[PDB]
């Protein structure tokens, strides 16, 4: 059959008026994901309002998005929109969407946007109750928190009381990463989120059984002797309860700790989803980048 | 009277036909069969 | 029909003979901070992050998120250099200790010989010594990075006999053709800031998972729908034969310690060797970033 097309136009089959095309020229450089790859697409299946679902999962819709394809915007013109699908590690210009601000060298990722709705009040190409939804591109330790606070919430969310959990989101939906803030839009349960509780429970599980005495006890081996402010912050958070080691050896515990360092990032891909841009130069403003690894 | 199991906590099951079928029959049907062993002897 | 290069000078004044020792490391490797057009020499490789206090650890992560770039030519004029892309190939010196082989998959490290040494007397201007990193084969690299953790553990133990044999268990390293050793991270019986955070990370976590384990496994039992879960907990109740801020506190501790480890866990390829020449001085190998 006919292979990868490079360029997909755009049509909106529906009557423009000026201030939409005059809105949709300020989304030059940007990112849009579509779910398949045609040379003339239709404008029902660009964009996220394909997916919004009543369940509002948030990791539905993180899944989701991550199976998408991933395009740039170009070349906007009357009733036609020319989407560039990106090679694998080339330069390309970039429009940052969601209010974060950017830096050189942190890596970003793809999410869906925070408090999606009315209630950000965005005006993005409304028509015939469709709106256009732009995923977000954020840096490395944003998603990364983001991901640890909705995977907390689950962990939280068995056997715990409603209004417990009621007076975990009032703290647990706070981000202040890089002087904005930020809020996690309804943190709920499903399917996925307990496939990510159990595969963490069962790593949790095995790096328990696969620790050494030596790495169970250097905490306490460090906090007799050494004193730091760190040292008392990680302190804090642990138990209660000169000797020599009853038996070690370097090729038994070289094997061990490789298996370690597996399970340890069986746990670290729950949460890193994946690297999508590499900036190298932001615009001085704030408002465009330049951007490797498509 | 009762086994001695070798695996401390107990597992739940699919059910598959191909699966050997686990003892289904509750503790009426049991004395329904006691009350039978000892009426044909 | 000119390319996209980097043009770099030098500030100092330059010899014929540190001209001729330069045009040496035509395909070497060069860290940069950010990818410039006109960079002076102070940014060439790691000499901006050698430090005292600091370790190997901190510059593993640096090297995680430099530019690295290629040099092409050298001049009287100024020094050209080369940035490399994904899916294309490039000769590249074997300036590491350790002999290739097609196929191999390779990786950047930090130089584990350090300071003024025999083979670090390169391009050595007065307050300036070019300082190049290694690339190494990936089991390699991954064994280097086991050892120095667990030789980076015993460090509150030195005292003990038993240890120190252990350690000098650690310390040699050998490989195909390879005998070389590494330096112990310990230094006046004190372990660097950068591997004392990263072990006691490693421990931290070590010792919130041992801890919450049970718990979240009781919790997620009576919704038994996955058989895994019955044996995952009879694991830990082999093994031994809370108040809720206190838990949320305890899993954003963990998910920290392991989120500060994550550059250790895993690293990436950066080369693979599509042929070795001979000699062993430098392969064509195409780049993977």
């Amino acid at each position: 059959m006919a292979a990868m097309e490079a360029n997909i136009f755009c049509t909106f089959d529906h009557k423009l008026s000026i201030a939409d095309v005059g809105k949709l020229t300020k989304l030059v450089a940007a990112v849009v994901p579509i779910p398949q790859r045609l040379h003339l697409i239709k404008h029902y299946q660009l964009g996220l309002h394909q997916f919004v679902d009543h369940t509002r999962g948030y990791v539905r819709l993180r899944g989701l998005l991550r199976n998408m394809t991933l395009t740039l915007m170009r070349r906007v013109e009357g009733n036609q929109i020319l989407l560039h699908v990106p090679t694998h590690g080339l330069l390309y210009t970039v429009l940052n969407t969601g209010p974060v601000t950017w830096e050189k060298g942190d890596a970003l990722c793809v999410l869906p946007p925070l408090f999606h709705g009315p209630l950000a009040r965005e005006n993005l190409l409304t028509l015939g109750q469709w709106e256009l939804v732009l995923p977000w591109i954020v840096p490395m330790p944003l998603a990364l928190e983001i991901n640890q606070r909705l995977l907390i919430m689950g962990l939280f969310s068995l056997d715990r009381s409603y209004e417990e959990v009621k007076a975990a989101v009032q703290q647990l939906q706070t981000i202040t990463f890089r002087d904005a803030t930020f809020t996690i839009p309804d943190p709920v349960i499903d399917q996925h989120l307990l496939i990510d509780m159990k595969t963490a429970c069962l790593s949790m599980s095995m790096v328990a059984n696969l620790a050494s005495e030596l790495t169970m006890t250097y905490v306490r081996k460090l906090a007799l002797e050494d004193s730091s402010m760190l040292l008392v912050k990680c302190q804090e958070l642990l138990m209660r309860l000169p000797a020599r080691p009853q038996h070690v050896s370097p090729d038994d515990e070289i094997a061990r700790l490789s298996a370690l360092f597996v399970m340890l990032r069986q746990l670290d891909d729950l949460i890193r989803e994946q690297v999508v841009f590499t900036v190298c130069d932001v615009s001085p403003d704030n408002k465009s980048a330049t951007c490797i690894f498509k | 009277s009762l086994l001695h199991t070798f695996w401390r906590l107990p597992v739940a099951v699919f059910f598959e036909p191909h699966e050997e079928n686990v003892l289904r029959c509750p503790e009426r049907v049991l004395r329904r069969l006691l009350e039978d062993a000892a009426v044909t002897m």
